[PDB]
């Protein structure tokens, strides 16, 4: 079928692979590519890519990325999606003046957590959660996207890669270097992309993992026992870690209301236990006057 | 939170649902003309021990398993392949369950350089091509994993036995394609907690499932029997894998004369 396609210009690249804009000749749909030169003598087809293709599969949701196709020839490998308009990085690039109004801010945040809740509950984890993996259309939709690093898990989990999250989205259990890990890391990045929604700036850009611990903690307060049971017993904690107090959401957050600052709080638990889950969060008092508005690129 | 409550039965109830749609065909080895449930079963042991080699873990021997009795009800593969199927199935599994999967070089040893690379490779774009990439098969080990949680004070002895059970399940093609894969998952557990505790299938996995034990009970006859026969039978590498303490020796526990059903 890989004739059947015009190639109109390279998009970017993503978790693997190069991914083109084109468009079909003989319906006219425009869609999206993900071209994997596979190779030989190599370790052949990776499992990033057998992972997204058979999870995407699965994963039948207006909030995520449609799959239509996979052309599979013996050279390379062609993954073929709708075609979505923009991604978040660019949107809040073009907005980093003006800002993102809150109604769509809003409806941009229940539809991502619609999203991952329909990928919790078919035991998905994405754990690439950031601007990058989220796309917009002109009709006011977000999408995740690019589950390269997703994996699906099992009922009480195992130990899992640990080397998995973008370090400004990376939640804290996985930066402590802890055994089990589960869907509260993909609610972390939510929270930290929301905060960017309306900061319009990367709440912890660390440049290094103790880097982005730190900024964790000037920003939330250093944890201990308390709020974290169990914290002082992780591989990677020291007790030699700077006490910073936490810091009211009123000054993280100016532009958000009372009911958005609680669904943050609720996003950035330290204990996982603790984390609101997606599912939870959908019902929170800040979604009760939700909308849909149009992002006008 | 680990043992992820909050989207807990919805997992489940989508794998009742996957576990429907994988399910190879039940009379495939019929179809076949070169190859009997007796190579197979070989097949299997030497994956058992390949997994044991490279200390891989359960839910990949599952996966692989799965894999190949998928691939085997369409296409007709002959004796002298096999194994390459198995291969690639293994290393497909492996890229998909395990962090740090065996490289190509590693499968191509085990197989003693009987195939080469490039057949596996190409095996493995074969088995993919014909399982139109549906690799996230429901295996009896993720419903194993999830009874679990029901145990009143939990036993390590009850676990290994009926992980040992459900591995066991995957040698004998016959009868255990006829069952799902949480009717067996359902069977190995009860087995194991009648075996060790005496207890029965309990009324919240009753709630959960809708498995009654009546309804198990022709799967409970079936494990039954081929726990019994399990020292006989010819294939023994999960034995010898569930004799080391990491599963507590389970595998040399005396097993119930009668099931009282
Ligand atoms: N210039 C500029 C900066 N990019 S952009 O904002 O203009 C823009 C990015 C993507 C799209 N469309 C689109 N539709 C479906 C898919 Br699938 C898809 N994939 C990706 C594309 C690029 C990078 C990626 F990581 C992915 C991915 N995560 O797979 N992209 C349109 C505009």
């Amino acid at each position: 079928s890989m004739e059947n396609f015009q190639k109109v210009e390279k998009i970017g690249e993503g978790t693997y692979g190069v991914v083109y804009k084109a468009r079909n000749k003989l319906t006219g749909e425009v869609v999206a590519l993900k071209k994997i030169r596979l190779d030989t003598e190599t370790e052949g087809v990776p499992s990033t890519a057998i992972r997204e293709i058979s999870l995407l599969k699965e994963l039948n949701h207006p909030n995520i990325v449609k799959l239509l196709d996979v052309i599979h020839t013996e050279n390379k490998l062609y993954l073929v999606f709708e075609f979505l308009h923009q991604d978040l990085k660019k949107f809040m690039d073009a907005s980093a003046l003006t800002g993102i109004p809150l109604p769509l801010i809003k409806s941009y945040l229940f539809q991502l957590l619609q999203g991952l809740a329909f990928c919790h509950s078919h035991r998905v984890l994405h754990r690439d959660l950031k601007p990058q993996n989220l796309l917009i259309n002109t009709e006011g939709a977000i999408k995740l996207a690019d589950f390269g690093l997703a994996r699906a898990f099992g009922v009480p989990v195992r130990t899992y890669t640990h080397e998995v999250v973008t370090l400004w989205y990376r939640a804290p259990e996985i930066l402590l270097g802890c055994k089990y890990y589960s869907t509260a890391v993909d609610i972390w990045s939510l929270g930290c992309i929301f905060a960017e929604m309306v900061t319009r700036r990367a709440l912890f850009p660390g440049d290094s993992e103790i880097d982005q611990l730190f900024r964790i903690f000037r920003t939330l307060g250093t944890p201990d026992e308390v709020v974290w049971p169990g914290v002082t017993s992780m591989p990677d904690y020291k007790p030699s870690f700077p006490k910073w107090a936490r810091q009211d959401f009123s000054k993280v957050v100016p532009p958000l209301d009372e009911d958005g600052r609680s669904l943050l709080s609720q996003m950035l638990h330290y204990d996982p236990n603790k984390r609101i889950s997606a599912k939870a969060a959908l019902a929170h008092p800040f979604f009760q006057d939700v909308t849909k508005p149009v992002p006008h690129l | 939170v680990n043992e992820v409550p909050d989207y807990h039965e919805d997992i489940h109830t989508y794998l009742r649902e996957m576990e429907v749609k994988c399910k190879p065909k039940v009379g495939y080895m019929k179809k076949q003309p070169d190859i009997t449930n007796s190579m197979r079963a070989i097949l299997v042991d030497w994956l058992v021990e390949v997994g044991e080699e490279y200390k891989l873990q359960n839910e990949t021997l599952h996966l692989a398993v799965n894999y190949i009795d998928r691939f085997l009800s369409s296409m007709s593969v002959l004796r002298g392949k096999l194994q390459l199927v198995g291969t690639a199935a293994m290393l497909l599994a492996s890229k998909f369950e395990e962090i740090y999967p065996p490289e190509v070089a590693e499968f191509v040893y085990i197989t003693d350089d009987t195939y080469t690379k490039k057949q596996v490779l190409r095996m493995e774009h074969l088995v993919l091509k014909v399982l139109t990439f549906d690799l996230a098969a429901p295996t009896v080990n993720q419903f194993l994993t999830q009874y679990f949680l029901h145990q009143q004070p939990a036993n390590c002895k009850v676990e290994s036995l009926a992980m040992f059970l459900g591995e066991l399940s995957l040698i004998d093609a016959d009868p255990y394609l006829k069952y799902l894969p949480s009717v067996i998952a359902g069977a190995a557990f009860h087995l194991a907690l009648y075996t060790v505790t005496g207890q029965s299938w309990p009324e919240s996995l009753i709630r959960k499932t809708g498995y009654t034990l009546e309804s198990l009970k022709p799967c409970l006859m079936d494990l039954h029997q081929t726990y019994l026969k399990a020292p006989q039978h010819a294939q023994q590498s999960i034995r010898e894998k569930y004799k080391n303490s990491k599963y507590h020796g389970v595998s040399l526990l005396n097993p119930p004369e009668t099931l009282n059903l």
